[PDB]
């Protein structure tokens, strides 16, 4: 049984590396949520620290690619690190080929087609990681778009990635059934966040402090990442209606 | 590149792939090789499960590597060419450098020293051929018959045969094959390899090949009819 | 099953097992610590004496990266000095192109992404080392620990090895105890009591007391092994306190 | 134009004797009219009994005769601590010399 | 068991076997001890022969005037270490005109055996080596191990029956030390510790094999009737 | 960090098969119903767009794709190796033939350097074949209009209308009884809509259908006027507006 | 499978071990050193009648003051040689004089661990290397795949050995000449050869410091045969 | 090297070239065959540049001779003089260019003709009834223009070799010590020992 | 590391075989059956499409029959894909003979090449050996009219008739029943197609299942024609000798 220890064909024609590297996706059992507004895209993200030995700060799964891309990711940090240089090299280098900032879409699929070659090539393994990209994009508008280790990506409204992804999305596809829309129709970023957040406190059935999550906010040509007191504003809003 | 290592030895000594190979070879058609006193004959098994075939255009089992040394093998045919060819441009390489052509036995010391080399080599399986190879010095009477095989050995012999049931045409050659008196002549030479290739090919004429060489680049193939009037003249005496 | 046979190989749980033995190897070594202070960093380690052959002070532990990080590292002590050499070609490459020396997160992250590089293949095996490293750069003080996995953090306080249990302990109490913070001076004390504390999982043989640290008041910002009078004041202060 | 070679100048002498020999070297070392050094020694004891002196380009005469006292060593290693014999050394210098041949050292070697 | 068939393998208690079956190499070697006082550093080895007809095998190297080791095991590999310490002995000379200083020949050793046990298709090496050597800062030992470990030592001994050595060395460390400016009493010490590690066979005229450097003495190895001062 | 992988991973069973090969064509029989139909003046070439999420906007993943102005594909299978495969595709157009001729390969080649690509990751080193099935409907002006099928092996075959994936069996019996030689380009994507609605269970509209046709010239999607050599792309995408027009007439 | 350079359990390389059962399997050949000069001889074993056996080369010229013989795969010996022959010409070349013959015994040994995944396995051939030096006289080495290389005063290689080597152990003294050595290995190769010892089935060869490394001739060989019946008969 | 000629007659082609090997002041050797054969019926002469001339010639014959017993068949004088050049025409864009002029006279045994191909360094090839290389075809084609018919016989193709020569030695400078004359026919190559 | 998943894709069997050449020869063996037959005035290449659908496109299809130069053709029998990459190998080595040598290639020596790569792939490199037999139709002035056949081994050998692909067995000794040395096209194309409608394992033999050849030295002043035949054409053929 050797088509289940590198990315080969079994006979049922599945690659079983390439599922238990999706299995590693959940082994930090974070939930993320990412939202788009009219002017911007909101990603949110459990944040949990179980150790009081650790720096808080330096405890994050979102990652600032590039000015206008930011980008969360669902699995083990050494991957998700591995992705983000690696992300950060690609918008960099095509800045500078192309003359212009790359776009979010665009990004993803490259990070994509990186995945689809692990899933090909027999003496790389894939990453263990959903990578969620957000921006807003100068032709596109707000985008989320989202990568994972078969290579598949895609484009999206809204998504969730994490082990109660379920009921995250059913919670957001709910609300976008009711509204018949495919945003949050809110002007300033802040109510995004807002929305995000209490969302997901739905969904999950959990209430969060300041410092049980992780927020990232992309506008245009910034995308930028709250502070613990930037949520509690966030948090004490929510709570007062 | 592909590095692995597929000749290797075994816990009791012996390198598998190396002795596998002479299985191919003994699968092989029969090949034989008999030294006169002023030349060399080498007699070559062809076998009958296939007719229909094109013996024009057919690759003769002999093959000239100068115009004075020839080689013929047993075991795997598209092996041999690799080997025939190789052997072929060092016989030019070495008449561009050293001014003369190989000796047979230096020629044969190449093509056993490729042999070798693919048995410890990685990435490489060893040739499945033994090579009888034969022929004169540059002026030089006396014959040559040399034998390689896959393990890179290489030896002079008065007389040697390779290939299927090799055993039973080694046999028949001990016997009838006197060191103090050679085949005297082609014809005895000839005779006594025909012969010796009807122990154990067990059919007329077109299942023998037969190809005399002699000193100073004197090399000939025998036709059908010929090689046919010796194999009626063993049978004539044999009735007795 | 055989998932655990080869390197970069997921399990059907989403594990790679391979990494998972490289921190049995971790915890097999001797223990080692980091404590963050006010103004730098402190290291310590637990030093083995096998024998009393062993030349004292002599076969040190603790290594010095650039002139400003200090790394220490229980496990596979090869392995370390591996890493650290990498690493050492990071802060100099870093120095070449940018001038300044290299922040201590970019300098963590350089040791990850090379520690990680190390799962992603099975022509190589993990690293079998926990390193515990960090300073003082134009940001302040940092300490990060980096284990087989590629996986790091900042902290506080760290510990690795065999005694990381009960080093863990010591380590949470001074964080509770000192939120406004503790001086360089009186991290060097408590490193030397909390690998005291951490020797009783390694009691039966004696030990030798390594201590290093990076200060912005006490060193100038660069890495230092703690010496003489120093040393002795941390021992006898740690030997005070386990009686 | 960037010019590899210089002239430090200079002057050396051997003779041989019959149970003895001898290198003789000025100490004098120069540029174009500077005297760069009254006393820069020129002849070495390379081991084994043997003295040599490269004159000519002192930076070429330097790391030639560096190489063959680099030589002498790795002899020793090699084979056994055996005595480099003197037409032994001088056939090693040969090849150290004609290794360079198409960017000569620049200097007239005496051993 | 299944995780010895390579380098690259970690076994489920975080044990490298195959690091662990060089290493059982050396305890097959035949012994050799190296100890050292402030002024002098002795290598004494006892050297092995296939039977009375052969040549006892040569355990001590030596790698620059004031630096060199013994072998315990696959003697090949001792000859590729200690050739790379050469190097770097010679490296240290040409380029910085500086002798290497041997707990940096150490560290080298380490470093080279190192990256052997973390690569796939190499092996580790198959010897332990014993480093003697005198530099800036006075006499040195160091014992190596093909897993990478590198110490620094007053004493020592590896090979098969180290272990008796080993332990007079431990008694005796607070004597051998003080024998300072005296080559000839060092040497004393290391014959009697090695000694403990015999059984059966004694120190014969060729047999053993001492090497000695020290405040003014380059390394230097004795072997044959100059060893017969000491029998 | 090495790629030790210089041996097949792909190789003869003792029966004679490719295993490999097999199973990646098993992957394809797994994916998503694509078919393709060949008119006497156009080709159409369609698929289901199957929604992982409905929060997922499916107009951003595009399973067909224009290689040329003159050439589309469509597939069944692993949709990573597709859009690999058409980003080389894509690549093989220009390096190997428009930069040599100064014009777009013709269908059965820019194919055949398509099945090349397959053929090698089906036996070099280290590598697993692609787990698609491509149908490549495409114009050229000396072969005119034309349907291939390409499969994991890297063999193709020309098709007047073929199936591939989830219900191809079913499929191919279907537009046997339905095609004949004397089909216009309205007449195949009518049969296509037919064909396709027996292997789709949820929704059927121009949101989950994606759908395009090899036909006339279409100089309105060049984007330029002054050059009468290019009268534009054959190649065009229905719109999900045009394809519910056509659901109406149905 | 497993490593070509994979460690056993007890601390040796497998291959290397492997290939020391393919040298026992090898024909004998035994080398014996003394003051007048140092003796090889090998049992040539001819695998048929019609093998002409002058053609079986496995005693071979290195240098004029070095000999070798060989046994085990000798077809694995022949690259052994040619690096044996370069790096003795090589060296006199670099250095106008005649190479150790301990510093060419090293350079075959370091040829024989370039194995891995350089060559794919070690060599399966043992080499009895004989010389001569200024330094330290006469000498004989056997040099084995493992990359160690033993001097000795008499050794024996291939299927005989051991047997051999304990006839060696009794016969051999330091005040041995070249004759007795002659017809020592005569003796020694007669008791463990399956096939009746003669001129056409074994060969002598030795290295002097005045003629340098000599093949005997088959007619000298056969007068020392008949002069070791001779003597074995005389009691 | 200096006089190369070829003259392809009726039923052979004739290789005139001269004997004088000159290294500057002196003329080292005075009977230098400025040939090879590269098969049964496959001669060619060649000149230029000292050493390239040789090593050239000996190349091509060796692969010539090579392709002769791998398919035991002789290569027509039209592929082997196509060989030449394309080798010639390769190696005129190299590092270092052999600096070698060729004639390549050849009898066809399949179509029953002489043939005669001149071929420069730069891998300029012509078929032709007479050629020359370098400073000699300055004074020989103007004779061989007047003097010159295909239907001539061998001896009549050497009696205008002659006056070739004698014109050469008459109104060239350099003394190139007679010529050697092979004749290329149906029975093979032969040299002419008289001349 | 890697070594784990090797195949070992070169090496012998204990009794002297060529595992994967020997599995790549089964794989043949179930490939549409190709027939060659050569008669003094031309060669016959016949052979037999595997993938009967009514919807295939079958005038612009080549899955059998392929053009090398000229001269010569070649009769594919196992995996297409692989065929073609050493078709375009046959290709240039015979465009590049022709710039050398300025004539067109002789039949046995693109053949050997073919085969000696072929050969590679069994004995170094690691890869999988390529699983296609040839059927080799051609034409030179030196032999004139040759057939030959190479296999995944390397090995090639010269024919007067041959058949490669399914149902060998019973073809061959079809083939060897009624072939005579003074035959001709006509009646080689008549044998042809009357083995492999014997040997098919379909109901009956039709125009759109056939791939039909002929090298023919009867064109127009002593040269030779390559003429791959048309749906129709071999329509017309399948009536003429009586099979439809
Ligand atoms: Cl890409």
């Amino acid at each position: 049984g050797y088509d289940r220890h590198i990315t080969i064909f079994s006979p049922e024609g599945r690659l079983y590396q390439v599922e238990y590297a999706f299995k590693a996706t959940n082994q930090t059992n974070i939930n993320s949520l990412a939202v788009r507004g009219k002017d911007c895209t909101v990603v949110i993200s459990q944040k949990k620290v179980p150790d009081k030995l650790l720096d808080p700060t330096t405890v994050s799964y979102i990652f600032c690619i590039s000015r206008t891309i930011g980008m969360v990711v669902n699995g083990p940090i050494p991957d998700a690190r591995n992705a983000a240089l690696r992300a950060k090299a690609e918008a960099a280098e095509f800045r500078y080929k192309y003359g212009y900032d790359m776009p979010c879409d665009v990004l993803a699929k490259r990070m994509a087609n990186l995945s689809q070659i692990y899933t090909q090539r027999a003496y790389m393994r894939p990453l263990g990681v959903i990578l969620t990209f957000v921006s807003v994009d100068e032709e596109l508008g707000p985008s989320i778009y989202k990568t994972d280790p078969a290579g598949y990506y895609v484009g999206y409204k809204a998504t969730a990635t994490g082990p109660k992804q379920q009921e995250i999305t059913t919670n957001l596809e709910n609300h976008f059934k009711k509204s018949k829309i495919d945003h949050i129709n809110e002007e300033s970023w802040e109510k995004v966040v807002e929305f995000a957040i209490t969302h997901m406190i739905d969904a999950l059935g959990t209430e969060f402090s300041k410092n049980d999550l992780e927020v990232g906010v992309a506008t245009k040509d910034k995308f930028f990442t709250l502070s613990a007191e930037n949520i509690e504003e966030r948090l004490v809003a929510i709570a007062e209606q | 590149g592909y590095d692995r290592a597929l000749s290797i030895f075994s816990p009791d000594g012996h390198i598998f792939q190396v002795e596998y190979a002479l299985e191919a070879v003994k699968r092989g058609t029969c090949a034989v090789g008999v030294k006169g006193k002023n030349c060399v004959v080498l007699g070559c098994e062809r076998r009958s499960t296939l007719k229909l075939q094109d013996t024009r255009i057919t690759p003769s089992k002999v093959s000239k590597i100068d115009s004075h040394v020839v080689l013929s093998f047993s075991g795997l045919n598209a092996d041999s060419r690799i080997l025939i060819e190789k052997a072929r441009v060092e016989a030019q390489s070495h008449r561009l450098t050293l001014e003369d052509p190989v000796t047979v036995e230096y020629l044969t010391r190449y093509v056993a020293g490729v042999q070798q080399r693919y048995t410890q080599s990685g990435g490489v399986r060893p040739f499945g051929v033994s090579t009888l190879i034969a022929g004169f010095d540059p002026r030089d009477d006396e014959p040559k018959l040399y034998q390689t095989e896959p393990s890179g050995i290489y030896s002079s012999w008065s007389a040697q045969t390779i290939g299927r049931n090799s055993k039973t045409v080694r046999e028949f050659l001990e016997k009838n094959y006197d060191r103090k008196e050679p085949p005297a002549t082609v014809e005895e030479c000839v005779k006594l390899t025909v012969r010796s290739l009807l122990e154990v090919v067990q059919t007329g004429a077109k299942n023998i090949e037969i190809t005399v060489v002699k000193p100073d680049s004197d090399i000939v193939a025998l036709s059908s009819e010929e090689i046919n009037q010796y194999v009626t003249q063993i049978e004539q005496e044999k009735q007795e | 099953t055989g998932y655990d046979l080869s390197n970069s190989v997921f399990s059907p749980d989403g594990r790679n097992f391979q990494v998972e033995y490289a921190v049995k190897a971790v915890e097999n070594g001797t223990t080692s610590i980091g404590i963050k202070c006010n103004d730098g960093v402190v290291f310590a380690v637990e030093k083995l004496i096998t024998s009393k052959l062993l030349v004292p002070q002599k076969n040190v532990k603790i290594q010095v990266v650039d002139r400003h990080i200090g790394c220490v590292y229980s496990g596979l002590i090869p392995d370390g000095r591996h890493l650290v050499n990498r690493g050492r070609e990071e802060a100099a490459s870093f120095k070449k192109l940018y001038k300044t020396p290299i922040p201590i997160p970019a300098f963590a992250d350089r040791l990850g992404q090379y520690v990680q590089a190390h799962t992603l293949y099975n022509s190589v095996r993990p690293f079998g080392v926990s390193t515990i490293f960090g300073g003082v750069d134009k940001n302040g003080a940092h300490l990060y620990m980096l284990e087989p996995s590629g996986s790091y953090w900042g902290y506080k306080g760290a510990a690795t090895g065999k005694g990381r249990q009960s080093a863990k302990a010591e380590l949470e109490k001074l964080v509770d105890h000192h939120p406004e913070g503790l001086s360089a001076r009186e991290a060097v004390k408590q490193a030397a009591k909390i690998i005291y504390l951490a020797h009783e999982d390694n009691k039966e043989k004696d030990f030798e007391l390594e201590i290093s640290w990076c200060s912005l008041s006490e060193t100038n910002g660069l890495h230092k092994f703690v010496k003489g009078d120093l040393l002795q004041e941390a021992i006898d202060f740690a030997q005070k306190e386990i009686n | 134009q960037f010019n590899p070679y210089g002239d430090n100048g200079g002057t050396i002498l051997g003779i041989a004797g019959e149970d003895f020999a001898v290198l003789a070297g000025d100490t004098r070392n120069i540029t174009d009219y500077s005297i760069n050094s009254r006393y820069e020694p020129k002849v070495f004891d390379c081991g084994d009994n043997i003295v040599m002196s490269a004159n000519g380009f002192a930076a070429d005469g330097d790391a030639l005769v560096k190489r063959f006292k680099n030589s002498v060593k790795w002899y020793h290693f090699d084979h056994n601590d055996k005595k480099l014999s003197i037409n032994s050394a001088a056939r090693n210098i040969q090849h150290l010399l004609y290794g360079k041949r198409f960017f000569p050292y620049y200097v007239h070697t005496i051993i | 068991n299944n995780y010895d068939g390579d380098t690259v393998t970690f076994s489920p208690t975080g044990r490298l076997f195959q690091v662990e079956y060089a290493l059982e190499a050396i305890k097959q070697g035949s012994v050799t001890v190296g100890l050292r006082s402030n002024t002098h550093a002795v290598l004494v080895a006892l050297k092995r022969n296939a039977d009375e007809l052969s040549s006892y095998q040569k355990k001590i190297i030596k790698c620059d005037e004031h630096m060199g080791l013994s072998l315990a095991g696959l003697a090949p590999d001792a000859r590729v270490l200690s050739n790379y310490l050469r190097q770097q002995c010679n490296y240290s000379s040409l380029v910085f005109n500086r002798k290497l200083a041997v707990e940096r020949a150490g560290h080298l050793l380490c470093d080279k055996a190192q990256k052997n046990t973390q690569s796939y298709g190499g092996r580790p090496y198959g010897v332990g080596l014993l480093i003697i050597g005198y530099d800036k800062s006075g006499a040195h030992l160091l014992e190596f191990q093909p897993s990478g470990n590198v110490t620094e030592l007053y004493g020592t001994a590896i090979g098969a029956r180290s272990q008796g050595a080993k332990t007079y060395l431990e008694r005796t460390l607070d004597t051998f030390i003080k024998i300072d400016g005296n080559p000839d009493e060092l040497i004393k010490a290391g014959v009697e510790a090695i000694s403990q590690s015999l059984r059966d066979e004694s120190l014969t005229v060729d047999n053993l094999s001492i090497a000695i450097v020290g405040k003014d003495t380059p390394f230097t190895i004795y072997d044959g009737e100059a060893v017969a001062k000491y029998i | 960090m090495t790629d030790r992988y210089s041996f097949s991973l792909t190789t003869f069973s003792p029966s004679g098969k490719l295993g490999q090969i097999d199973y990646a064509l098993t992957a394809v029989k797994q994916g998503v119903t694509s078919l393709g139909i060949k008119a006497t003046n156009g080709v159409v070439i369609a698929t289901e767009k199957k929604s992982s999420s409905p929060l997922a906007m499916s107009e951003t993943l595009s399973k067909v794709s224009l290689l040329t102005p003159d050439i589309g594909a469509v597939y069944s299978g692993m949709g990573p190796d597709y859009r690999v495969l058409v980003d080389k595709s894509r690549k093989v157009a220009h390096t190997s033939y428009k930069r040599i001729y100064g014009e777009y390969p013709p269908t059965k080649l820019l194919v055949s350097e398509v099945a090349k690509i397959m053929q090698e990751a089906t036996q070099s080193g280290g590598v697993r074949p692609f787990g698609v099935s491509l149908l490549i409907a495409g114009h050229d002006e000396f072969n005119g209009f034309s349907l291939y099928q390409v499969d994991p092996s890297g063999s193709y075959f020309p098709w007047k209308a073929t199936a591939i994936g989830k219900g191809s069996v079913a499929a191919k019996t279907f537009l046997e009884k339905r095609w004949n030689d004397e089909l216009e380009l309205e007449d195949a994507i009518h049969i296509a809509l037919l064909t396709l609605k027996e292997s789709v269970e949820g929704e059927f509209n121009g949101d989950t259908i994606e759908l395009a046709i090899i036909g006339d010239e279409n100089p309105d999607l060049l984007g330029y006027t002054g050059i009468p050599t290019d009268k534009g792309p054959r190649f065009r995408k229905l719109t999900s507006q045009e394809i519910n027009d056509r659901l109406e007439a149905l | 499978d497993r490593g070509v350079s994979t460690f056993s359990p007890e601390g040796r390389l497998f291959q290397v071990e492997y290939s020391l059962e393919a040298i026992k399997l090898g024909s004998t050949a035994i080398g014996i050193a003394t003051k007048e000069g140092v003796v090889l001889g090998v049992e040539k074993r001819a695998t048929s009648p019609l093998l002409e056996s002058d053609s079986i080369e496995k005693i071979v010229e290195i240098d004029r003051h070095i000999g070798c013989a060989m046994s085990g795969l000798t077809a694995d010996a022949r690259s052994m040689i040619e690096h044996a022959r370069t790096a003795a010409v090589t060296h006199n070349l670099y250095y106008d004089e005649d190479i150790n013959v301990e510093s060419l015994t090293q350079s075959v040994c370091d040829l024989a661990l370039r194995f891995g995944e350089l060559m794919s396995r070690p060599f399966g051939v043992a080499l009895l290397i004989a010389g001569h030096d200024a330094d330290d006289g006469y000498q004989l080495f056997h040099a084995e795949p493992s990359g160690t290389f033993y001097r000795y005063n008499a050794k024996a290689i291939g299927s005989g050995s051991e047997g051999a080597q304990a006839e060696l152990l009794n016969e051999w003294h330091s005040s041995l000449t070249l004759k007795e050595a002659e017809l020592l290995v005569l003796k020694i190769l007669k008791q463990v050869m399956e096939e009746k010892l003669d001129e056409n089935n074994a060969q002598l060869s030795c290295i002097t410091k005045q003629d340098g490394f000599k093949i005997y001739d088959n007619e000298k060989t056969a007068e020392l045969i008949k002069e070791l019946k001779e003597k074995e008969a005389a009691e | 090297m200096d006089i190369i000629l070829g003259i392809r007659v009726q039923d052979s082609v004739i290789l005139a070239s001269s004997k004088a090997v000159t290294r500057g002041i002196s003329v080292l050797k005075d009977s230098d065959d400025k040939t090879r054969q590269l098969s049964p019926h496959t001669l060619m002469s060649f000149a230029g540049e000292a050493g390239d001339t040789v090593q050239f010639a000996e190349y091509i014959q060796a692969n010539i001779q090579l392709y002769s017993i791998r398919e035991d068949y002789e290569l027509s004088p039209q592929a082997v003089s196509s060989f030449v050049r394309q080798e010639l025409a390769k190696s005129i864009r190299s590092r270092r260019p052999y600096q070698v002029n060729v004639l390549i006279g050849g009898y066809d045994k399949k179509k029953n003709k002489p043939e005669l191909y001149q071929i420069d360094y730069l891998g300029t090839k012509v078929e032709l009834p007479y050629g020359a290389h370098g400073y000699s075809g300055f004074y020989t084609f103007s004779l061989l223009d007047h003097h010159y018919r295909p239907d001539m016989t061998t001896e009549e193709g050497l009696d205008l070799l002659k006056l070739c020569v004698q014109e050469l030695e008459k109104r060239m400078p350099m003394d190139f010590k007679g010529v050697i004359v092979k004749i290329v026919d149906k029975d093979g190559i032969r040299q002419v020992d008289d001349f | 590391g890697s070594r784990r998943y090797d195949s070992r894709t070169t090496i012998f069997s204990p009794e002297g075989r060529l595992y994967q050449v020997e599995y790549a020869l089964e794989s043949i063996s179930h490939a549409g059956t190709a027939i060659g037959i050569m008669a003094s005035d031309g060669i016959v290449l016949a052979a037999e499409r595997k993938v009967t659908s009514t919807l295939l496109e079958q005038d612009t299809s080549t899955e059998k029959l392929y053009k090398l130069n000229d001269k010569i053709a070649v009769a594919v029998a196992g995996l297409t894909a692989d065929a073609e990459i050493l078709i375009n190998t046959a290709r240039i080595h015979a465009q590049n003979y022709l710039k050398t040598y300025n004539e067109d290639i002789p039949v046995e020596i693109l053949v050997r090449r073919l085969s000696d790569i072929k050969q590679g792939y069994t004995q170094h490199g690691g890869l999988r050996p390529f699983g296609v037999s040839f059927i080799y139709a051609g034409y030179d002035d030196r032999y004139g009219y040759q057939l030959y056949t190479s296999n995944p081994s390397g090995n090639y050998t010269g024919w007067k008739a041959i058949s490669v692909g399914a149902n060998t067995s019973a073809a061959q000794t079809l083939l060897q029943m009624d072939y005579k040395d003074d035959m001709k096209v006509d009646d080689a194309i008549e044998l042809a197609l009357k083995t492999l409608s014997k040997t098919t394992d379909s109901s009956a033999l039709t125009y759109d299942r056939l791939e039909f050849a002929t090298i023919r030295k009867g064109a127009n002043d002593g040269e030779v024609y390559q003429k791959i035949f048309k749906p129709q054409e071999i329509k017309d053929i399948l009536v003429k000798t009586g099979i439809t």
